[PDB]
């Protein structure tokens, strides 16, 4: 699932629930090929500010 | 830049002497034994001749030796105006001494020959010539210019000849 664009969750001991990655659907450049430029919500968060 | 150069000293021996020279023409080749029976003198005038280039200091300059051969007359053994020709050589020393000429810089004056033998006594004509050396560079690289869409990057890898070709045909600007 992060590596299909979805966001994964972990649950903690005791039924809470954890954030594992949270990420945009940023997954290839404008050509077919792979992009990490925008993966993370941290950098969109990051170039925001 | 030679002929450049070339015509700065012309304009400013002009600009200096103006009708007090009859003209001024640069003269191809040194003085020879000849030239005094092929030119058109019309003196007294001076001619400017490009004496060639030593090496400069740098790989982008020369040394270039030019030469002021002074033109006149010695109607029975007596020059038209002594004064007048001293005053010319003299003048012609100061202001092409030091100051540039288009990209040349430092003219510096090397010799002043007498240059008067019977080829050009006997022919009525004093030949005072100056020569000089100055700092000239070469010309830059010439530039360029041009603008292609950048739209296809063809890689091929060097494989041997019949070894089965491996290539990428990127063609970007490709959306999909």
């Amino acid at each position: 699932l992060l590596f299909d664009g979805i966001s994964t969750f972990n649950v903690n001991d005791g039924g809470e629930m954890q954030i594992e990655r949270m990420i945009t659907m940023y997954r290839t450049n404008k050509y077919g090929d792979s992009d990490p430029s925008y993966l993370n919500v941290n950098t969109i968060a990051t170039l925001s500010y | 830049m030679l002929e450049e150069t070339e015509a700065a000293l012309l304009a400013r021996v002009r600009e200096l002497f103006g009708a007090t020279l009859r003209q001024v023409e640069p003269l191809t080749g040194t003085w020879t034994n000849e030239d005094v029976h092929r030119l058109f003198l019309a003196p007294p005038s001076v001619f400017l001749a490009w004496m060639g280039c030593g090496e400069g200091r740098t790989r982008r300059e020369v040394e270039s030796r030019w030469a002021f051969f002074v033109v006149a007359e010695l109607l029975n053994g007596e020059p038209v105006n002594r004064p007048g020709i001293y005053q010319i050589v003299e003048r012609l020393i100061a202001g092409v001494n030091g100051q540039t000429f288009g990209p040349t810089t430092g003219m510096r004056l090397t010799q002043v020959r007498n240059l008067c033998d019977d080829n050009r006594i006997n022919a009525g004509v004093v030949l005072y010539g100056v020569l000089f050396s100055g700092t000239t560079p070469l010309p830059s690289v010439v530039d360029l210019d041009s603008l292609d869409d950048y739209e296809r990057h063809w890689q091929t890898w060097k494989f041997p000849d019949e070894t089965p070709e491996f290539a990428a045909h990127i063609n970007v600007n490709q959306e999909k």
